[PDB]
DNA sequence: TCGGATGTATATATCTGACACGTGCCTGGAGACTAGGGAGTAATCCCCTTGGCGGTTAAAACGCGGGGGACAGCGCGTACGTGCGTTTAAGCGGTGCTAGAGCT
DNA sequence: AGCTCTAGCACCGCTTAAACGCACGTACGCGCTGTCCCCCGCGTTTTAACCGCCAAGGGGATTACTCCCTAGTCTCCAGGCACGTGTCAGATATATACATCCGA
């Protein structure tokens, strides 16, 4: 019986696909076998807050459903997640609901 | 009649527009203006129909957060009506120009 | 090859287990499998600066921690390292 | 042979566009200023974008051609590919 | 009376001699201490090479130099001679610094 | 053991940098946001070149420790090596 | 001991130097800020190549690569020399042995 | 065997095509790399290094020196249009800024 | 003040096309074994960072006068916002094709 | 080099709602003014930055040795990915609450 280096490390990511990735991508002349279970575990993190915060905004405006706008709000929204994506641009996700208090009627 | 006082609507439609995420631009405009600027690098290109959203996407992106920056600039000059030196300021001091 | 890899079953079976009730759209989908090719990419791009800064060879736990350390903010960060020490401790216990 | 386009796009999609920016008031003069700061900011995009398709050998400008442009630029693109 | 420069004028020639020469501006000792005290805090015990310190300052001086161009710029934008911190503020939102 | 050294930056020294910077007037308030602003850029570079001393398990902080989290902070310089 | 032998580009930059200027010199700060300057163009001309080439997923990084990346990188008329000067001595080279 | 005649004299480079390539191999930038490679990056890489040499001598006669110094290597990056785009993000130590005072600042008759 | 206008938010029902589920299968991960040199260890050295003393002398700090500019307050006008009638062409559906991306 | 057959390009026709030109008001640009304060410029005071020399030790660089870790190869098989599918989440349609703005 083979048991996959993914269940092994209790992660979904797989870390053979990262290892394949790392080695074909000529990032370095040798790989270690503990950098594509760190890698994966890491991506399979950043995964699940990006999907957690953005299932929030999904729950908050009554969707059950992701779409780029729940993306984006989530994204913006969390003050270290925006400072990660700050130079990214999401497609259809629109901007944050902001108007300067400058501009609302007296 | 009834009718509503200058920027009464404008704050209506800013709220419009940032709750809404469909695109700004007319689509087939925005594609021929993508055209004739790629004609002059090589003629009779071709562009897949998701290359033209990717860059309406990009270039709506960009000029909504310059917008946000140009206002910035403009309430820094305790104006409300953005001006094109607002613009130039916020491009220059964005290290663009 | 006309076979695409995509993180989407991945992403999907995070998705189940953060919130099984709650779907994604295709076009949210095609998003995140740009950010985890992405991220995929910074760590991994930093990781093999940090292996010729030391003039070393190969990518090692090391690398791909201080990559993360560098690429992602502090809490960020911090979550990162305890989940990535978690899996391999895990991985290299249960040999 | 396209040409003059630019003035195609429409005084609201200007308006639009500062609306999502937050732009209460628009001077009469934001628009000729918009149209040349994206006609700069196409143009920057597309050249890179024609650069790998024509490194590529190709004809057919694919999205990728324009995130890898965005990404070079700095403004990655999410949404159109990995 | 004393012979006296009408204000602004030797600010003007401050900014001749410091944008003529190319000396650095910041004592070495209270910058060094300054990196020192946030490496400190960040891991104990740290030693820097002299010409970290030095490269660390190089970076620095021309990091505020730059920030006050821009300070002024906008400074200038609001009609203002005298540079405030919204300017600098403003500067850095900008920059997308915040 | 030090303390505070961020007010020993004196404030003719953030002077000569506004003047450098064709800065004619200075609020007096600048000062301690010019202060603020190079706190932080500081903790920023130093935060990302002690990162690399302790990747390197070294303990004393290089020139080319600190240029490579200049180049990786988005600001290269030139001169250090590298 | 004996100190290691650290490469530098400053005799060649000295040599470019003695063909614009044979009377003008060099300080060893400014050789130093030259090789930075040498090294820092090649990362990013290098690191332009590799990209290309995994885009189209080659194994090789070729003249094509390297004229794309300087095309990309460099500024307009900067490309245009630098393409130039590229094909000028690639194409002499291959006429030699 | 023939005279050995370096890659960079038969390219009537300056800049060692051989080390170039040896960088470019490396420093692993692709699994292979064609001998057509180094030789178009140095001749690139010798341009770009004479191109600033000769703006920056330019500034040192400007400035009766007859040594390059770091300022001079800033004035002349920073004065070409072009330069200061491919340079814009990058710092030259020593090099301060330039010369310019915004119109505003000057007195008025 | 204030009530009326009135757009936006929310609640309900029908629908539907999109994604959630199922399947076939095959290829790339997993298990196994190897070579061999990169990384890790240990011993050494020495240099360069930390640390101290002395003093001086330039630079910083401190006080002051005062002036000019920050900007509150004002005037005021025209530019920009809102509304309308007009019409424009974007968008959609459909049809044609074939260059040229993709694969071998 | 060769084939495939994708989907990009082109056009017609109809729809309609966005785009436009124009009417016209008053929101807001900003010139002008007042003024007071706080920043400047200078002298005085002073302090610690700087220079320079010496300590010393540690930690960085180097050599030598090792070994255990990874790359390559092989076998294998079932995970994952196109195809298939359908059903139910939110679009569409309708009813209707409820806050905010304007005209008096």
């Amino acid at each position: 019986k083979a048991k996959t280096r993914s269940s092994r490390a209790g992660l979904q990511f797989p870390v053979g696909r990262v290892h394949r990735l790392l080695r074909k991508g000529n990032y370095a002349e040798r790989v270690g076998a503990g950098a594509p279970v760190y890698l994966a575990a890491v991506l399979e993190y950043l995964t699940a807050e990006i999907l957690e915060l953005a299932g929030n905004a999904a729950r908050d405006n009554k969707k059950t459903r992701i779409i780029p706008r729940h993306l984006q709000l989530a994204v913006r929204n969390d003050e270290e997640l925006n400072k990660l994506l700050g130079r990214v641009t999401i497609a259809q996700g629109g901007v944050l609901p902001n108007i300067q208090s400058v501009l609302l009627p007296k | 009649p009834h009718r509503y006082r200058p920027g009464t609507v404008a704050l209506r439609e800013i709220r419009r527009y940032q709750k809404s995420t469909e695109l700004l631009i007319r689509k087939l405009p925005f594609q021929r203006l993508v055209r004739e600027i790629a004609q002059d690098f090589k003629t009779d290109l071709r562009f897949q129909s998701s290359a033209v959203m990717a860059l309406q996407e990009a270039s709506e992106a960009y000029l909504v957060a310059l917008f946000e920056d140009t206002n910035l600039c403009a309430i820094h000059a305790k104006r409300v009506t953005i001006m094109p030196k607002d613009i130039q300021l916020a491009r220059r001091i964005r290290g663009e120009r | 090859k006309s076979r695409k890899e995509s993180y989407a079953i991945y992403v999907y079976k995070v998705l189940k287990q953060v919130h099984p009730d709650t779907g994604i759209s295709s076009k949210a989908m095609s998003i995140m499998n740009s950010f985890v090719n992405d991220v995929f990419e910074r760590i991994a791009g930093e990781a093999s600066r940090l292996a010729h800064y030391n003039k070393r060879s190969t990518i090692t736990s090391r690398e791909i921690q201080t990559a993360v350390r560098l690429l992602l903010p502090g809490e960020l960060a911090k979550h990162a390292v305890s989940e990535g020490t978690k899996a391999v401790t895990k991985y290299t216990s249960a040999k | 042979v396209l040409r003059d386009n630019i003035q195609g796009i429409t005084k609201p999609a200007i308006r639009r566009l500062a609306r999502r920016g937050g732009v209460k008031r628009i001077s009469g003069l934001i628009y000729e200023e918009t149209r040349g700061v994206l006609k700069v900011f196409l143009e920057n995009v597309i050249r890179d974008a024609v650069t790998y398709t024509e490194h590529a050998k190709r004809k057919t400008v694919t999205a990728m051609d324009v995130v890898y442009a965005l990404k070079r630029q700095g403004r990655t693109l999410y949404g159109f590919g990995g």
